[PDB]
């Protein structure tokens, strides 16, 4: 599933519920200080993933 | 003596009152992370 | 009883200890509901209700007064406050447009006093009275109804104690000393070149007193290849920058400007006329007094036994600098680590000397 | 730091995770070499061990002494 | 389709004055009034619940806050149904997101029917108000 910039554009909750990374200059988004356990995901919107770069977030699909 | 034991329940009390108060601080900083 | 008063206390304790970290948080949550507020420049004030603003967030605004605002205080290139949707002055704050934390890297005072470097004295003596006095007096110089001094230059090899100097005089007045690479100075870009050396500038009068130290002034002056175009005019423009605001209308008054130039020569006879430069202070190697004066203050703070020589050290020292002194207390301190010891003695401070003067002329 | 983006308010400080170092100097921590890959350079060793690494150890000589100790 | 949904001038008031503060980030409350036959919803009072400072959301509704605000109204004399919800959204009155249109099918099944309020607070200082 080819991202390396992955919107999703205003999914909106909250704890939580965005989770969106962003490997861009404009927009750095972070999930770090180790795990959060997840069994698939990230948040929705086609692009469950971590770009090129990954700002932890282990790789999920 | 008589002094002594109405401060105390009062004191038990008043500990109640703050985790309730702490306990919805906790709440609110939940929501704005 | 007995049981009743020992929870009582500890109990008393708790409740105050808990309530203190507890109200805190409930502070911290009402600081984090308040909503961002955007910052601009105003361009240039439209009339006494309306100003033009280039904003610092966005694109170009007609912004509006608030409440109890200042109206005549804004001006080009100040750094202010306005709201995120109201789109009113907010707050007005001092100008700033490039950091002040690295363009500009600040010690307030002086790393040492003016009196703890003697054996410059002479040196010490006349950059006291020029420097000093118009900061702390400039009445004395309206009074008269001549200037106050312009522009100070220190020239010599940096570290005859040269930068003791400099450092030293902002101590005394309570000045921040601040060191500008010149270099930096050297952006390429319209007009950042301009506004770097504006806002040192506004800066001085703003935090007054203070020193403006630019360290170099062939990397921003000098006399260049021959003063033709080969890249000797982004050199040139800086150096423009600086006659400008020294001739014009502009002064120098509680800002002091300070050039620190290898050999004095070697500066555009513009900076060398007065109105640049009034003062030209020259930094040659110390007296055999001068150097008694300075080795006594330098070996006094080194802890040292009762048969320790000033008068042999002295007499072995000829064109010594406050370096070179600095340089014979390290250098004994090495055998003296070796001789087993927690002090300065004698047999260390000879073999320190005779190494230190054979290294140099 | 951890600002806000609906709220612009400074929630939270975090530590560095990936900032720079601006990137073109060269980075090797404690790297094992010895000296023993050269002999017989054996003067100068003594030489730079008093330069630099007899300061770093007895910081406290050097304290109770009173003196400036080298940077470089 | 079309309903005359009636504006009380107090629940106008405290919405535009609410919704100006809280933005950027979405703030929502509760529209009380009536359902009279059809062809006509009447909206009462309003109240406001709590803000979240990232925006409201379906996850942030709290029934409890809702009620006890509620009963506590019933003692003056203050007896009415919850008819619907408003949310302050930015850059919408003519759109819906989705996350909103699922908002909305979950409240309107607990009422009668149910009407979404979007105030816009942006085009309301240009010498009109977007509601």
């Amino acid at each position: 599933h080819p991202l390396q910039v992955a919107r999703c554009t205003k999914i909106i909750k909250g704890e939580d519920a965005k989770y969106v990374i962003n490997l861009k200059q404009i927009a750095k988004f972070v999930v770090g200080l180790g795990e959060r356990v997840s069994p698939t995901d990230i948040e929705e919107g086609m692009r469950v993933g971590v770009d090129r770069s990954k700002y932890n977030i282990e790789l999920p699909l | 003596i008589r002094i002594f034991r109405s401060e105390l329940q009062r004191l038990s009390h008043e500990n109640n009152v703050m985790l309730e108060k702490i306990k919805d601080n906790k709440e609110k900083i939940k929501n704005n992370r | 009883h007995r049981r009743y008063d020992d929870q009582l206390k500890q109990r008393r304790q708790n409740i105050r200890d808990l309530e203190k970290l507890y109200d805190k948080t409930e502070n911290d949550i009402k600081a984090l509901q308040s909503i961002g507020q955007l910052i601009g420049e105003v361009m240039k004030e439209l009339s006494e209700e309306k100003y033009i603003v280039k904003a610092s967030s966005g694109p170009r605004y007609i912004v509006g007064v608030r409440n109890s605002v200042d109206r005549s205080k804004l001006k080009k290139g100040v750094r202010v406050t306005l709201d995120i949707t109201t789109l009113t002055i907010m707050r007005i704050l001092p100008r700033e447009t490039d950091p002040l934390v690295y363009n500009m890297t600040s010690f307030e005072q002086g790393e040492i006093t003016f009196d703890g470097i003697g054996g410059l004295t002479e040196q010490i003596r006349e950059l006291r009275e020029v420097i000093e006095l118009p900061l702390k007096n400039p009445e004395i110089f309206q009074r008269v109804g001549i200037k106050p001094p312009k522009g100070v230059l220190l020239y010599g090899p940096p570290g005859t104690g040269k930068t003791l100097l400099a450092k030293a005089v902002a101590a005394t007045i309570g000045a921040n000393f601040i060191f500008s690479p010149a270099s930096g100075i050297v952006d390429k870009y319209i007009g950042e070149s301009a506004r770097i050396i504006r806002e040192m500038f506004a800066y001085a009068k703003e935090h007054e007193p203070c020193i403006i130290f630019m360290d170099e002034v062939d990397a921003i002056g000098g006399r260049r290849f021959s003063e033709g175009t080969s890249a000797d005019r982004e050199i040139q423009r800086t150096l423009m920058e600086l006659l400008t605001q020294m001739d014009g209308f502009d002064n120098l008054g509680q800002t002091k400007i300070i050039m620190a130039t290898n050999r004095p020569d070697t500066l555009d006879p513009a900076l060398l006329r007065p109105g640049r430069l009034d003062r030209k202070v020259e930094i040659p190697l110390p007296n055999e007094a001068g150097r008694l004066e300075i080795f006594k203050i330098h070996t006094a703070k080194v802890k040292k036994t009762g048969e320790f020589d000033f008068e042999a050290a002295v007499k072995m020292s000829d064109g010594f600098n406050g370096a070179d002194i600095r340089n014979c207390a390290t250098e004994a301190g090495f055998f003296a680590i070796r001789d087993d010891r927690d002090h300065i003695n004698p047999d260390d401070l000879m073999k320190a000397v005779r190494k230190v003067a054979e290294v140099k002329k | 730091v951890g600002v806000n983006k609906d709220s612009y308010l400074i929630l939270d400080t975090l530590p560095s995770e990936f900032d720079s170092r601006v990137k073109a100097m060269e980075v090797d921590e404690k790297p094992t070499e010895t000296y023993s890959d050269v002999g017989g350079l054996d003067k100068q060793i003594e030489e730079l061990v008093e330069a630099i690494v007899l300061p770093m150890k007895r910081a406290d000589k050097f304290k109770d002494m009173g003196i400036r100790a080298p940077k470089g | 389709t079309k309903e005359t949904v009636y504006i009380s001038s107090i629940a106008l008031l405290k919405m535009l004055k609410h919704g100006r503060a809280g933005v950027p980030m979405e703030v929502m409350g509760l529209m009380l009034g009536e359902f009279v036959d059809d062809y006509t919803v009447n909206v009462v009072d309003v109240f406001a619940m709590p803000q979240s400072g990232t925006g409201v959301s379906v996850e942030a509704v709290d029934d409890v806050f809702q009620a006890k605000m509620m009963d506590m109204l019933k003692q003056t004399g203050r007896d009415q149904m919850v008819v619907g919800w408003y949310h302050s959204h930015p850059g919408f009155g003519c759109w819906l997101s989705s996350v909103d249109v699922n908002t909305q099918k979950s409240f309107e099944q607990l009422n009668s029917r149910a009407v979404a309020v979007v105030v816009d607070p942006i085009q309301s200082v240009k010498g009109k108000v977007v509601i």
